[PDB]
């Protein structure tokens, strides 16, 4: 009876680089759920890079402050509930910088504009934040997820304590 | 000196039923269990099943990003616009020897004949896109075809599934039903509550769901879009058809179960590395290797690629690591 | 010389029991032999790895070294026999990644006898050629000890003397193969005098090996001291790549076979051999070879069984050639 | 319809040794029925050998004079119609020194003996060839045949002009 086994961040499998002749450093290995686990609330770690793109993971606890982006990005859920937000801004250039890259943390406080909706993710779900909203997260409990994003001012670089060095 | 375009039907063969091809110096010839493969001063055999699942990679993913290795001694490298195909050049026994052996067509010219080798050498119930527990066998003689398999329509994503205009949701209506080897896969929608005006940019979707759905293996394929950075997971089982050698980085993240990855030196072939991946672990395949998954329950994998055309230029002068750690 | 085997657990799901030997473990499931050892693992096709181990087995280690493929093997020491990964593969070797341990053979002849009973399932041969058997594929299903059992066939003089090895009949078990549906099968014409009804001897030999029933199992039919004649028919692809210990020859007897020629010690590419009805030639200890026979052919291998060889070949008192002009 | 491919004197088609980096002249290559339509009628010439034993390749046509052998031999009809006629040895020591390997001449004139028996082999089939007795073949027509042997008197070694060297 066919049981397909996904990852959580209290219930996770690392793997690994069996070396034949090579470093395993080229590999820049590392598990999302066990990055997520060890970082503050919502900080946004970056677990991939190719040039300006990044993967980020973090973990969703309580309520976040609010996020706006001078470009599309995307948010995966990998483990639990995760509530989100958002908020089509009167004038975004106010908060983010057009011109720059990356998600920008824009405080607490409710930013101006327009109920834009509400979306409810459970694991394996897929949210748009589109360009010019301004978004935010509730999770009532811990809960895993993965930003499609650019390097900026939220991204968090812990390379060499995060990957497999030996 | 431009690049090919001299391709060539060539006769049916009586007894096999089956239709030889040229193209440039190439040609192509299959039997009841091989294909068999000549060049000016050379000549290999690879089993069909293994060709004819590494020849529907290499149609499907139109050449795919750098060289698609069928195996130790075939394949192509994509310039994107035009395409070497090679015997033995990344194979130091042939390079040492001078005898690998090289040829640049335009790419739709070699398209073509590759279509036409796939057409003519797949026969009736053999599907060259699924994995072996799902289909027939390729062996014997001509008999009928599965133009069907091979015809698959390429989906891609401009900005996210389900958006407006967009690639749509997978259902069993559409007719696309969770393959056997997901059946417990969760198959709800995420709750969306747009506001009167918004419904076009409020928009989410069950991805777990739609991969359980894909009913073709080892096919990347584009989820989601920021510029450049794309989002291309697709169901793996058995063993990738070929071996990848990307002209860049990509990153593959383990979305459920576990593959282990075969990493060989991109030049020499010689191998280098073994990588098990299992539900969460994200690594890079650098540039200087290649590498072939062997995934023995189908499974869920995210491949993150970089589609931007400036980095081959780059990563040859500058550095096959992204990350500087 | 090691002795210490070991069955391990049935798994519960996929029906099929892990064995020990030595350091190495053995595991299939439903696609994959999965090997590991101290210090490294490696993945094989389970029907690849079944019809290796089925040569392997049956030929009680053969001559010299058996390679299931480029990191898999046997050495054989005539009463012990070595196991190894990468022993004959440049960049394991050049990193000291390989590994190797030495067994007493009835011991890991009991343990791959095991392995090869349990692994294999209802309707599965893996001494047939693909077309004539069926597959390999998922959970355990019951067996086939009785292909995997058949007699080693010897003659001790010449196949149909007084006492010796027989001729293949219908009758007792041995119709003529498909592929070989036209072979001529009168015998040929015998007549003795009184009291030399014994020493007159002759038979059909290519009738005979039309009625093989397995692929790929040279056997022997005629000896003069340590001179063997051990034909066979082939089909398909010769399931190992064999390094000998010794110089062999190939006489072609019907159709035709090409022998992808490779170093033994590197395994790099050395040469690509087409031999055709009548063709004879040799393979230099120096080499492993590997054989492609699309039709089911019959071919004649020809052995020195001499134990002095080896230690000569090491030590230069006999040439890796047998001739040169 | 399946056709099984044999080879005859007459219609045979030669194969060979395909270079990536090696020298062609190693695996010795040559056909069986070129060699033996080239040579002189029972003239055995070796296409194998392996430290002293051989086998050795023959038209046969016409009536051979007598051999015997201080072992066992084999004969392997390929082509066409053979007649072997086999002879008991009263004093096998009067025409084979004991010692000897390989096949002797040992003459066109009957031995003295008695009557073993009577061959008649066609293509693949094998045929015993006792230490003791001796041995004459009759073909009415051009046959080719192999001998598994020993190097001795009669074997005929001309590598160079028979096997592929480019
Ligand atoms: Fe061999």
């Amino acid at each position: 009876d066919v049981v397909t086994e996904f990852g959580a961040l209290t219930d996770y499998r690392k793997g690994g680089v069996e070396i034949i002749d090579d470093d395993p450093r080229n590999y820049v290995f590392s598990n999302v759920f066990e990055v997520a686990a060890n970082a503050a609330p919502y900080e946004r770690v970056a677990v991939g890079k190719n040039f300006e793109y990044v993967i980020e993971s973090a973990r969703a606890e309580g309520t976040s402050g609010w996020f706006s982006c001078a470009h599309d990005e995307f948010v995966l859920a990998m483990d639990g509930q995760i509530e989100v937000h958002l908020l089509k801004l009167d004038n975004s250039d106010a908060y983010v910088d057009p011109d720059s890259e990356g998600a920008v943390a824009i405080g607490e406080a409710l930013p101006e504009g327009r109920k834009m909706g509400r979306i409810v993710l459970r694991r394996g779900h897929m949210a748009l934040l589109p360009v010019g909203a301004a978004y935010r997260f509730y999770a009532e409990q811990p809960a895993a997820m993965l930003f499609q994003s650019i390097e900026g001012a939220v991204t968090v670089q812990k390379w060499g304590e995060i990957c497999q060095t030996e | 000196s431009k690049a090919r375009t001299d391709t060539e039907h060539l006769a049916i063969n009586n007894e096999t039923g089956y239709r030889s091809f040229r193209a440039g110096g190439f040609t192509f010839t299959r039997d009841e269990y091989f294909a068999r493969l000549t060049w000016p001063g050379g000549s290999h055999i690879i089993p069909i099943d293994a060709f004819l699942r590494a020849m529907m990679r290499d149609v499907a993913w139109g050449f795919f990003y750098g060289v698609v290795n069928f195996d130790h001694v075939f394949g192509t490298i994509n310039h994107y616009g035009e395409v070497t195909m090679f015997a033995g050049r990344f194979n130091d026994a042939y390079r040492n020897a001078g005898r690998d052996h090289e040829e640049r067509f335009k790419s739709s010219a070699l398209m073509a004949v590759f279509k036409d080798i796939l057409s003519d050498w797949t026969v009736e119930g053999y599907d060259p896109f699924a994995a072996p527990m799902e289909t027939g066998l390729p062996w014997g003689i001509k008999n009928g075809n599965n133009d069907e398999a091979i015809s698959r329509q390429r989906v891609t994503a401009r900005r996210m599934v389900g958006l407006p205009g967009d690639t749509p949701v997978r259902t069993d209506a559409n007719g696309f039903p969770v393959n056997r080897q997901f059946a417990d896969v969760p198959q709800e929608q995420p709750v969306v509550e747009a506001e009167p005006g918004f419904e076009a940019e409020v928009s989410a979707y069950n991805l777990f769901g739609y991969l359980s759905r894909s009913d073709v293996t080892w096919n990347p394929s584009v989820c989601s879009v920021v510029g450049d950075s794309l989002f291309c997971p697709t169901s793996e089982e058995f063993i990738l058809p070929v071996e990848h050698g990307n002209d860049r980085c990509e990153w593959f993240l383990q979305l459920s179960d576990e593959i282990v990855w075969d990493v060989k030196d991109k030049e020499s072939g010689k191998p280098r590395a073994r990588v098990t991946a299992r539900a969460g672990d994200i690594c890079c395949m650098p540039a200087d290797i290649r590498h072939q998954g062997y995934s023995t329950k189908r499974s869920m994998l995210l491949v993150w690629e970089n589609g931007s055309p400036k980095i081959p230029q780059m990563i040859a002068d500058g550095p096959v690591v992204p990350v500087t750690f």
